[PDB]
This record gives C-alpha cells, structure tokens and sequence, in this order.
C-alpha cells in the first residue's frame, strides 16, 4: 500500500495502434565546447587567398 | 525458460512444507514470479508473486497471513512455504514466470503469464 | 573543473624559491585538456 515499482512494461503486439507501435528514437545534441570543433558536414574545402 | 518444481507429496493437515522452482536462462533482473494452483475439475488461480528485484511479495487471499513466498537471487530459485495445510490447499501447484513488469504489484494476480512449470502434487490429509 | 560532464585542466609551472608557502604574485594557467567524462565527481586525492 502507496509502495509501487517505479517501472512498467510496454505492450507491443503488431495490431496495436500506431499511437501505441513501438518507436526508436534517437537524439542529437550539437555542443561548441572549449575545444576544436572536431564533427564536421561534407561540404569540400577550398583553396586559402 | 524451463521452471521445474519440486516438493510436493503427502502431509497432514497443519504442517508446513517448502516447494522449490528453480528458473534459468535469461533471467530478467526486473521482472518477478509467482504461483499458481489448479485443483482438478477447477481454474487456475493465482497464489503468491514475488518480484525477483527487492523481493517484495503478493499473496492470494486465501494463504495471506499463511504462506510465505521468498526468492535466492544468486541460486535463482524462488520459494512457496505452504504453512497451516488444509484439505482446500490440495491441487497441482504451478511456478509461473513473467517478464513483464508492472509498476503496481497488484497487477500479478490477473495478468497471463509466459511460461509455467510442469506442477507438483500436494496432498493434505 | 568538471563541468557540465566536461574535466577540464589548465595549468602553469614556474620556477620558484620558497619553503614556507604560496609566492604571491600573478601568472596565469592556460588550459591544457578537456576530457568528455560526464563522471559525477564529489570526492579525490592525491597520489604521491
């Protein structure tokens, strides 16, 4: 009594609503530190003038 | 998984005895166990479950107060301690397992469960 | 300084003559590391 498991379980079965369909998830986080930035785009250098 | 019973057999009326189910493969380290029974000609009916993580414990209403149900995590083996026997307790009593697991304990008594043992025979003279 | 999960250490050495304590003076310590630890600290020691 008023002592619960904080945990619970999903029920994913293949006719469950897509509300309810299981969903992978994945987060970006872009950071600036005091450091080089070291995770670049492919975009090509170029010559220095 | 395979859950295999041991334990039951003969005894009289007030004793106390201990069943063993012992559980492997990929025991789940937030999920619980419980048993059940079904005597002959009834349903299956739920009797105690106890969550392997912290090993809180549920108890039907008829054994509450009686029974104790307990677990040895390292030996993974859970535990029915049927104290106080009577001629009602005589059934086939069946250790269940879930891999669920649910944020109310309560829970454990109605939802179907994934795999069970193959049941052992007790008998209360 | 760890912060926000980040264990940065900046530092200077200089020589000195002193056996008493701290030269007082002014110089200053450029950093020299940043590890992404992200390792909740509360507690260390020295190793000599």
């Amino acid at each position: 009594f008023n002592c619960y498991f904080p945990l619970q379980s999903y029920g994913f079965q293949p006719t469950n609503g897509v509300g309810y369909q299981p969903y992978r998830v994945v987060v970006l986080s872009f950071e600036l530190l005091h450091a080089p930035a070291t995770v670049c785009g492919p975009k090509k250098s170029t010559n220095l003038v | 998984v395979q859950l295999v019973e041991s334990g039951g057999g003969l005894m009289q009326a007030g004793g106390s005895l201990r069943l063993s189910c012992a559980v492997s493969g990929r025991t789940f380290s937030t999920a619980a166990m419980g048993w059940f029974r079904q005597a002959p000609g009834k349903e299956r009916e739920f009797v105690a479950a106890i969550r392997w993580s912290g090993g809180s414990a549920y108890y039907a209403d008829s054994v509450k107060g009686r029974f104790t149900i307990s677990r040895d995590k390292a030996k993974n083996t859970v535990y029915l301690q049927m104290n106080s026997l009577k001629y009602e307790d005589t059934a086939v009593y069946y250790c269940a397992s879930y891999q669920a697991t649910r944020s109310l304990l309560s829970d454990y008594a109605t939802w179907p469960y994934d795999y069970w043992g193959q049941g052992t025979q007790v008998t209360v003279s | 300084k760890n912060i926000d999960g980040y264990f940065k250490i900046y530092s200077k050495h200089t020589p000195i003559n002193l056996v008493r304590d701290l030269p007082q003076g002014f110089s200053a310590l450029e950093p020299l590391v940043d590890l992404p630890i992200g390792i909740n600290i509360t507690r260390f020691q020295t190793l000599l």
